[PDB]
């Protein structure tokens, strides 16, 4: 799981060049940083991105 | 020389088959038995898997046979998935 | 082993949850297979119009109850019990009457509503 900063309703995340993996999903994921309005699952490409 | 090997695993097959009977016969008509120590343990027990109680032991599970177990429940299972790459 | 119907702790029961999985998620009516050992489910899901058909292949009926039944086990949700017949049963304590299925984040805990889209 990748280091967050903020939790709740709105969420911050960093993330690194390495895949991160959560029970039974395991996903790639580039460096960076991605902020969410909701509580959802979020890294960063071009799925959540979009 | 094989098939006294071979006649051995038969004759052990039997006789484990003959205390699977007998275990049989004492669920449908009481028992003391044979296999009431393992059964009387293991129902008292907390161990939810026959694995654990029994070591892997081959008359331990012939006895045990017929009961519930956690280990009867494959949807509690969870395999590992991998989700698509890129585009 | 087939299984069967008890009714221990009925009225310690304020609802069921369904275990899809290995994680616990809401039921709906479309659903058509359950693997079940109460008996009131019976009378839950037929005030709602629904039916269904025992099998072991399919998500397990959990009940939601108020009082602290059973122990925990690694890697189970919930808390498990072993009824005097040998057969197990699963249930849902809660501390707080606001509560739905919860997951655990490393740090805090969050109610959710879907797995695949939560911080579970």
């Amino acid at each position: 799981f990748p280091n967050t900063y903020l939790e709740g309703s709105v969420r911050v995340v960093t993330t690194f060049d390495s895949e991160y993996c959560r029970h039974g999903t395991c996903e790639r994921s580039e460096a960076g940083v991605c902020v969410s309005t909701s509580g959802r699952w979020v890294l960063n490409n071009d799925y959540y991105r979009s | 020389i094989i098939i006294w090997f071979l006649l051995l695993s038969v004759c052990l097959g039997s006789l484990i088959y003959s205390t699977a009977a007998l275990g049989v016969l004492m669920s449908n008509l009481g028992m003391p038995s044979y296999c009431t120590g393992y059964r009387e343990g293991y129902l008292n027990s907390t161990n939810v898997t026959i694995a654990t109680y029994c070591t892997g032991s081959i008359p331990c599970s012939v006895c045990l046979s017929g009961l519930d177990s956690l280990d009867t429940y494959p949807s509690l299972e969870t395999i590992q998935i991998t989700i698509s790459s890129f585009k | 082993h087939v299984m069967s119907k008890h009714t221990d702790f009925s009225s310690e029961i304020i609802g069921y949850k369904a275990i899809d999985g290995g994680v616990t998620r809401d039921i709906a009516s479309t659903d058509t297979c359950f693997a079940n050992k109460h008996a009131d489910f019976d009378t839950w899901f037929s005030q709602r119009g629904g039916s269904y058909t025992n099998d072991k292949a399919c998500p397990l009926i959990a009940a939601v109850i108020t009082r602290e039944v059973g122990f925990v086990v690694p890697g189970l949700p919930g808390t498990i019990l072993r009824t005097t017949n040998g057969d197990f049963l699963h249930f849902l304590p809660r501390v707080f009457s606001a509560v739905g299925n919860i997951c655990y984040t490393p740090s805090k805990l969050i109610e959710y509503t879907d797995f695949a889209t939560s911080a579970c």
